[PDB]
This record gives structure tokens, C-alpha cells and sequence, in this order.
């Protein structure tokens, strides 16, 4: 008999950061003698190169196709009244020059030799600003504008549509559109609360950049290891050790570096195929759970599916999922059909609920008790052959709409 | 990649610094990535800020609807 | 190309080493291009299973959009085409498929004034499935999705609470087909 | 069932729907008034 | 199965293989085969992962 509004919020990482190494640089450096022996071990540093290209290539896709599915920006108009729904905690600030949400400006508080980082196509500003084409198309607009020209749909218009999505007749909003205003207000509140209160949150984002960070941590670490040799420093064994020892001892360590190189691009490639199907789930959640309304339960959110809100977040994305409780249930007692006149009826869309002593029939989700009438029931069949069935009278409007 | 260029039309992004194309003031919808949104194409080659699309205002009316 | 690499030995040709050489130093040569080479196909191994992975992946989203969009009808907005989705044709391809998506797209909108009840004798009226759509002299309702006008009738509305509780109404008659039906 | 004016909805005139056939369609509350 | 190999060492037993030989020669020896039992388990990994 009532309905309470949750909002949950689901972070899914997108990109992690390209990262591009030197076969001379990291293996040799200076040396001019290993980058002679280095030639004799083959083609070992193309393959390589071409790999983490390619892992860069298919991360700058990866954030790309999960932002840019849209062709136009859309523009918040300046007023911010929806109908009682304070939309201020997500919408851009003007006041703060990074155009950025405080939910944005929360997350991202909260988010901390031969080894070159390339930057990435899209930076920060780019895609606070898809977020904000997206939000604003999402509010102003409902669904239709990811599918063609956007049509300028009133927010009220657009939930109740999306009430009627889901099964639930749009006679329930407009008698407490106070109540659910003031019920997302403060759910938005305690989501805004909640984000920063606990540090295992944004767990993810975190998780992916320390594995990342490290991960080039233990590549640079591993120039200072004496792999069975008499030092780790190129210049210390050539100018001191006779060469045909000192070409043993370059050719176990450079033999080492190179096994270790080649590890640390099976870790990257095996975090970037990874990264790339937690990417694929991401656009599709994108592509479903914000351009439209999606009908899966327990797909976004716990709960029945209303709308969602993309938020940018460095290499990533924290989705804002708006779901339908319907708690505080009561019960009472049922019947499949209702017999009347030796015919059997049955229900257009809802059920035949009695609370003990007369009938009524009411939606599937929320209690409106109604008059059973002969223009939302059906007959079919007789009353011998269904089960359960119990007798009752049924209304008509012809037998008083005739004598009057 | 990443080298402040002053000990090698000259043009400095934030993923380095570019030699043989020009800047432009207008965006333009590019093909070729660089990186940090200065893209690169042929029009001689020019060198410009990434279009984000079109910026296409729309209204709102709580009292208006559009109907295809 | 690796063949050619001679992995820091004498020579890269096997049968001029094997020719050439005594095995108590062939056995160190043949060790040497045999470790080596050996890396090299597990590299190559490692490569085509991450690669087979991937492929493996794509044809698994593959398969489900064809069972999903071929087979059948898809709801779920933007996965087969950009716009509504009716149904899609499969192209065979070698070494993979090419889909053909039927897109609805809607177009040429047109402002028009709404309002989300009409209050009627007391009693509010809700439509069943579209909106109510003023040209600026009359009201009528139409489908979410195309322009089709039609007079306010009471078979495709229903009532519900008072007319105080919901805002934003508006005032008009509605007319009932039963009383000129009665009345004749 | 029997086609009544409850389970179809009118649109259009008859000029323009293609395999459109003649049959006359059964409507409710015909035998209520007239009693 | 590739824990008893012989790795192209003299030997697969460390007993054997750090008492016969000299330490010179039986490090480089035993440096082999660890590093083949270490490429082994690299890729015992690779397949796991
Ligand atoms: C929605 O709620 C937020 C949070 O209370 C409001 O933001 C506040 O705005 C006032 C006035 O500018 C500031 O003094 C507060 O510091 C803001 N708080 C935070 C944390 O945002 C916002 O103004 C409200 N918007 C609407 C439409 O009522
Ligand atoms: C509805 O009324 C009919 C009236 O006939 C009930 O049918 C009778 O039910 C009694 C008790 O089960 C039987 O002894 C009779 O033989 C039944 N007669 C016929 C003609 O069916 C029917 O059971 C009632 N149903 C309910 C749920 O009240
Ligand atoms: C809004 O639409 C209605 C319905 O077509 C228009 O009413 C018609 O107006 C013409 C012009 O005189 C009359 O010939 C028709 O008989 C009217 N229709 C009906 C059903 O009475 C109305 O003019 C339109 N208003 C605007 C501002 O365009
Ligand atoms: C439903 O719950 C809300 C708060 O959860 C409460 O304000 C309201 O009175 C309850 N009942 C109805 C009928 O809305
Ligand atoms: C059941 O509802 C009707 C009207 O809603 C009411 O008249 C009747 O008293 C109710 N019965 C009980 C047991 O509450
Ligand atoms: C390059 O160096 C000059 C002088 O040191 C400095 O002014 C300039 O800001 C540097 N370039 C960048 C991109 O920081
Ligand atoms: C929405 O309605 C309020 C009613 O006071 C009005 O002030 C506001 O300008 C309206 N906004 C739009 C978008 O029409
Ligand atoms: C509808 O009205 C708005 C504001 O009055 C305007 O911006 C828009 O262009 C209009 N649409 C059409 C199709 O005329």
C-alpha cells in the first residue's frame, strides 16, 4: 500500500592508464655493447611495441565508446525547477571553474627509466561535459532523445511514463507528487552522505590504479636485481670484467629483463582484456539503464528499474540507479475468478482482492481498491470448469444508465 | 611524446609538442588521436581542439509537449 | 621471422651447426636455439589464446544479439540500431557476421500544449495509453510515438481522486458517445 | 470471440486500407435499449 | 611432471647435482634449472590466469 524510493549506486571501472616502454632504453640505456648483443636475440621489441599500441588503441575505444553515444550537446536550461525535484546535486555548478558536479568534485577527492605514460584522448573536462549532454538529454527529454531528434517531454510527463512501464497505471503520482519530491530529495541527500563515509566505497577505481601504479612499480624495480650476475649496472661489469665473462653475465641479464619484460605485457594485456569486458558491461548498462528504461530486474539497482544518471569519474563510471521499493506491504484475501449469472469473469490487468467483506479489484503493484465493473473484466467460458472461483455480484452502468 | 621542446611552426599540447602544423581557432571533427583532445587532420595539416558535437539547445516547458 | 634470429649461437641454419660442430659444443648450440625458440612459441601460444579469448568473447556477444535480434524482437532501446528496433537481417561474411538493422526513427516533431489531467464534473480523467495534446482551441489524445488526434471520449479514460490533489489541470467537457446514443 | 465495437477501435474511412473485406460487426447493448 | 625433468642440466636432483660437481660449474647448472623450473611455473601461471 505505499511505495519508497532507494537509490543505490554501482561503480564500474572504464579505462585504466596507456602505458608505452623503450626496448633500449629500459634494457640498455647507454650501453652501446648490449644494444649490439641485443640484435642477436631477433625481432623481440616490435612485437611488443606493436602490443602495447594496440592495448592503447583499444583503451582510448574502450573510453570512447561508452561516453560518445550522442551527436549533440545538450545544454541545461538555466532554471532548475522540475516540479518540487531538486536537482542540484548532479547538474554542473557554475560557480566552481572545472564544471563540475559536487558528487563529481566528491569522487574525485576521494580518488588518488624508459617508462613514458601517454594521456589519454579524453580528459577530464571532455567528459564532465558528455555527462552533462547525457543528464541534461535524460531530463529534459526522457528516453526519445536516444533514438532521434529530442522532444521537449516535461519531467512529470516523463515519470509518469515511466511509472507506466513497469506495470503501474498513472493514477498514483499526481496525488502525492510532494511526498515522492520530497522522498528523492532525501534519498539523493543520503546518497551524497553515504558516498564519502566509507573509504572500501569506491573500491574498484582504487583497486585498478594501485594494481596499475605498482605494476610499473615492480617494472622499475627489477633494473636494480643482480639476476646471477656479479652487479646490476652495465657500466660496472664491461669496465671491469673480461669480455667473454662480461658477455655471460650481459647475456643472463639481459635474458632476465627481457622475461621480465615480457611478464609484466602479459599482466598488462590479461588487466586490459579484463578492463575491456568490465568496459563492454559498462556500455551496455549506459546504452540501456540511461538512454531508456530497461524491464530486467535486479540489473540496475535492487529493485524495479525507473531511470539512472551517468557521473564522470577518472578512468571510470559511477552509475546513480533510482529503483522502486514497494515496502510496507498488508495482505488480505483472493479469488481467480468471480462467478455472476452462471458465467465466469476474470480480471483485464489486475486481481480480485476482498478485504472480508465486499470485493474489489486493484492493480498488481500498489492498493487502489476499485468497483468491479464489465468494462475492465471479460467473460470466458462457464463457471463449472475454473477452479476457486466464488460468487459475487458485478456492476453494470447499463442498468442504471437505462432507467434514467 | 612528452619533451619540452626547447633544445631540439611549432605548437606545444599537453602530450608533448607538435612541429610541421599549425593551430587553428575553430574545432573540427577529427579522425587521427593525439591525445589530451588536440586532434590533427588535412584540410596543408592543422592541429585543433576536438569538436564535443553539435551544441544543440533545447527548451522545456512544464506545460509543453512535441509530438512527432 | 624468428626462424632467422640466431639467438646469440653460431649461426641461425640448424643443419650447418649439426654439420659443423661436435656435439660436446652442439649440445650447448642446440640448448641455446632450442630455449630460445622455444620462448618464442610460447609467446606466440600465449598471444593466439588471449587472441582466441577475445574472439571468443565477440562471438558470444555476437551470438546473443543474433538470438535476440533475429530471432526475435528486442525492446531494450539502443542495442540493434540507433533508434527503435523492429527486426534485423543476418548477412553471412567470412570470418564473421554483418547484421542489417531495421531502425524506427521518428522525425519532424511539432510543439504542442499539454497538461497531465482534465478535470471533469469533479472527477479527474487520466487517458489509458497517451496524453493529452492541445492545439491551443481544443484537447485531444494521440500515442507517445506518432501524431494521431482524437476527441476526448469516456471509453478511453478513466477517472481517479478529486479534483484537488492533482495539479497542473485543466478545464474541458468530455464527451460521452452513449448519451446521443440513447438519445436517438 | 465475436467482434464487437469493445475489443476494436475505428480509424480512417474505407478507401485506402489494402485486403480490407465486407462484414458487418456485432454491437453490444442493442437489444437493451430498445426493452 | 616438469618438476622431474632434467632442464638440460647434468642432473634433476639437488643432492646430486650441489655434491658430484664443482660449485663453479654446478651454480650455473642448478641456475639453469631453476630458471626452466621458474619459466614453468610462469606459465603454469599464464594458463591459470
Ligand atoms: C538542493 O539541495 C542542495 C543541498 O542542500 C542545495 O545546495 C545548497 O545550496 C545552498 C544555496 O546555494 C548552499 O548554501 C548550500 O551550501 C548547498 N549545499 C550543497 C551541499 O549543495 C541546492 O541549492 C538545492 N537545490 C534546490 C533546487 O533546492
Ligand atoms: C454459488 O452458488 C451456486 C448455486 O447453485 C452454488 O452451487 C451449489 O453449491 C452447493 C454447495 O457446494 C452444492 O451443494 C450445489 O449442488 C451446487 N449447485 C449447483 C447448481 O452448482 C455454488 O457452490 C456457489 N459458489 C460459491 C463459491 O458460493
Ligand atoms: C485545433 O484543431 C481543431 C481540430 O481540427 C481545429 O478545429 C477546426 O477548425 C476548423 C477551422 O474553422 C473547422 O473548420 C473545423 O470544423 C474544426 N474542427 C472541429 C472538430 O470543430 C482548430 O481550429 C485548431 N486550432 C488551431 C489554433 O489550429
Ligand atoms: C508512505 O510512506 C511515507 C514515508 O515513507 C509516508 O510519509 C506516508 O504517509 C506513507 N503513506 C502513504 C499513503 O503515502
Ligand atoms: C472493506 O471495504 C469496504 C469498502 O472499502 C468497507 O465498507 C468495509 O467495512 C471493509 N471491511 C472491513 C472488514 O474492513
Ligand atoms: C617548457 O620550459 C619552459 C621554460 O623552462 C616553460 O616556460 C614551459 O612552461 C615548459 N613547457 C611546459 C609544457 O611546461
Ligand atoms: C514550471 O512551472 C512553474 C510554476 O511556477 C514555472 O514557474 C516554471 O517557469 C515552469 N518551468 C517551465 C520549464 O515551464
Ligand atoms: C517550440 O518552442 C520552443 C520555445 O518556444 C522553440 O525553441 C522551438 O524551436 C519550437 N519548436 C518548433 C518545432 O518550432
Amino acid at each position: 500500500t505505499n511505495f519508497t524510493i532507494s537509490v543505490t549506486t554501482e561503480i564500474l571501472p572504464v579505462s585504466m592508464t596507456k602505458t608505452s616502454v623503450d626496448c633500449t632504453m629500459y634494457i640498455c640505456g647507454d650501453s652501446t655493447e648490449c644494444s649490439n648483443l641485443l640484435l642477436q636475440y631477433g625481432s623481440f621489441c616490435t612485437q611488443l611495441k606493436r602490443a602495447l599500441t594496440g592495448i592503447a588503441v583499444e583503451q582510448d575505444k574502450n573510453t570512447q565508446e561508452v561516453f560518445a553515444q550522442v551527436k549533440q550537446i545538450y545544454k541545461t536550461p538555466p532554471i532548475k525547477y522540475f516540479g518540487g525535484f531538486n536537482f542540484s546535486q548532479i547538474l554542473p555548478d557554475p560557480s566552481k571553474p572545472s564544471k563540475r558536479s559536487p558528487i563529481e568534485d566528491l569522487l574525485f577527492n576521494k580518488v588518488t627509466n624508459g617508462l613514458t605514460v601517454l594521456p589519454p584522448l579524453l580528459t577530464d573536462e571532455m567528459i564532465a561535459q558528455y555527462t552533462s549532454a547525457l543528464l541534461a538529454g535524460t531530463i529534459t527529454s526522457g528516453w526519445t532523445f536516444g533514438a532521434g531528434p529530442a522532444l521537449q517531454i516535461p519531467f512529470p510527463m516523463q515519470m509518469a511514463y515511466r511509472f507506466n512501464g513497469i506495470g503501474v497505471t498513472q493514477n498514483v503520482l499526481y496525488e502525492n507528487q510532494k511526498l515522492i519530491a520530497n522522498q528523492f530529495n532525501s534519498a539523493i541527500g543520503k546518497i551524497q552522505d553515504s558516498l564519502s563515509s566509507t573509504p572500501s566505497a569506491l573500491g574498484k577505481l582504487q583497486d585498478v590504479v594501485n594494481h596499475n601504479a605498482q605494476a610499473l612499480n615492480t617494472l622499475v624495480k627489477q633494473l636494480s636485481s643482480k639476476f646471477g650476475a656479479i652487479s646490476s649496472v652495465l657500466n660496472d661489469i664491461l669496465s671491469r670484467l673480461d669480455p667473454p665473462e662480461a658477455e655471460v653475465q650481459i647475456d643472463r641479464l639481459i635474458t632476465g629483463r627481457l622475461q621480465s619484460l615480457q611478464t609484466y605485457v602479459t599482466q598488462q594485456l590479461i588487466r586490459a582484456a579484463e578492463i575491456r569486458a568490465s568496459a563492454n558491461l559498462a556500455a551496455t548498462k549506459m546504452s540501456e539503464c540511461v538512454l531508456g528504461q530497461s524491464k530486467r530486474v535486479d540489473f540496475c539497482g535492487k529493485g524495479y528499474h525507473l531511470m539512472s544518471f551517468p557521473q564522470s569519474a577518472p578512468h571510470g563510471v559511477v552509475f546513480l540507479h533510482v529503483t522502486y521499493v514497494p515496502a510496507q506491504e498488508k495482505n488480505f484475501t483472493t479469488a481467480p475468478a468471480i462467478c455472476h449469472d452462471g458465467k465466469a469473469h476474470f480480471p483485464r490487468e489486475g486481481v480480485f482482492v476482498s478485504n472480508g467483506t465486499h470485493w474489489f479489484v486493484t492493480q498488481r503493484n500498489f492498493y487502489e481498491p476499485q468497483i468491479i465493473t464489465t468494462d475492465n473484466t471479460f467473460v470466458s467460458g462457464n463457471c463449472d470448469v475454473v477452479i476457486g472461483i466464488v460468487n459475487n455480484t458485478v456492476y453494470d452502468p447499463l442498468q442504471p444508465e437505462l432507467d434514467s | 611524446q612528452g619533451v619540452n621542446c626547447t633544445e631540439v611552426n611549432v605548437f606545444q599540447t599537453r602530450a608533448g609538442c607538435l612541429i610541421g602544423a599549425e593551430y587553428v581557432n575553430n574545432s573540427y571533427e577529427c579522425d587521427i588521436p593525439i591525445g589530451a583532445g588536440i586532434c590533427a587532420s588535412y584540410q596543408s595539416i592543422i592541429a585543433y581542439t576536438m569538436s564535443l558535437g553539435a551544441e544543440n539547445s533545447v527548451a522545456y516547458s512544464n506545460n509543453s509537449i512535441a509530438i512527432p
